[PDB]
């Protein structure tokens, strides 16, 4: 069911997605331990993920949330890093993508900072880094992130020491 | 999976220490996110 459509670097949609990647890089208090040491990315490819079933699953729930929240879906665009990116794009998010040891309970986590989600592409805390070099700071191996459409509805505000 | 707090649909985690960090968010239903863009990239070594 999933079709992946390559965007051209000359397409306006490619460029705005790259700029969201690049402008939300930050330094991390682990000094780069989990995600690597970098100030910016080399963006090699951006693909649009097309799946009619998954999309209608999303918009159906978005309408329920919106109607329980004074007609406000509170929809954001957020990053998500995971070793399971390939399962996600074909089958969608489910409870097997939930972070049990997460700071706000067993749910699915997203970040406004791209560099935060980058810390999880190779697993919890960066795992053992890239498969080829075991290097959490590998500058060679290609990585993948998801830029996701997310319905927050009425969101519970947690002030975490982060 | 856990549930969002009663009457809520998600949790927003705001950094109360590092003024430079942005928010992180949690949802408890997978149908509340759609994986819209797949981005292939390398991190770049600082010059
Ligand atoms: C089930 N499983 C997970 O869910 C993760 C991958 C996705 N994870 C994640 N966590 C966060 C952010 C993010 O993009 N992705 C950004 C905001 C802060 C936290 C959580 C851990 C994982 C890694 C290894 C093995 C299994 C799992
Ligand atoms: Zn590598």
């Amino acid at each position: 069911g999933t079709i992946l459509i390559d965007l051209s670097p000359d397409d306006k949609e490619f460029q705005s997605v790259e700029e969201e990647m690049q402008s939300t890089v930050r330094e991390h208090r682990d000094g780069g331990h989990a995600g690597g040491i970098f100030n910016r990315y080399n963006i090699l490819k951006i693909q649009k993920v097309c799946n009619k079933k998954l999309w209608e699953r999303y918009t159906h729930r978005r309408k329920e949330v919106s109607e329980e929240n004074h007609n406000h879906a509170n929809e954001r665009m957020l990053f998500h890093g995971s070793p399971f990116v390939n399962a996600i794009i074909h089958k969608g998010f489910d409870e097997r993508h939930a972070y049990i040891g997460g700071m706000f309970g067993a749910g699915i986590y997203f970040a406004e900072n791209s560099s935060k989600s980058n810390q999880y592409v190779y697993g919890i805390g960066g795992g053992t880094g890239c498969p080829v070099h075991k290097d959490r700071s590998c500058y060679i191996c290609h990585r993948q992130l998801l830029f996701c459409r997310v319905t927050l509805g009425k969101s519970f505000l947690q002030f975490s020491a982060m | 999976m856990a549930h969002s707090p009663p009457g809520h649909h998600s949790v927003t985690g705001r950094p109360s220490v590092n003024g430079l960090a942005l928010a992180e968010y949690v949802i408890y239903r997978g149908e509340q996110a759609y994986p819209e863009y797949l981005i292939t990239y390398q991190i770049m070594r600082p010059e």
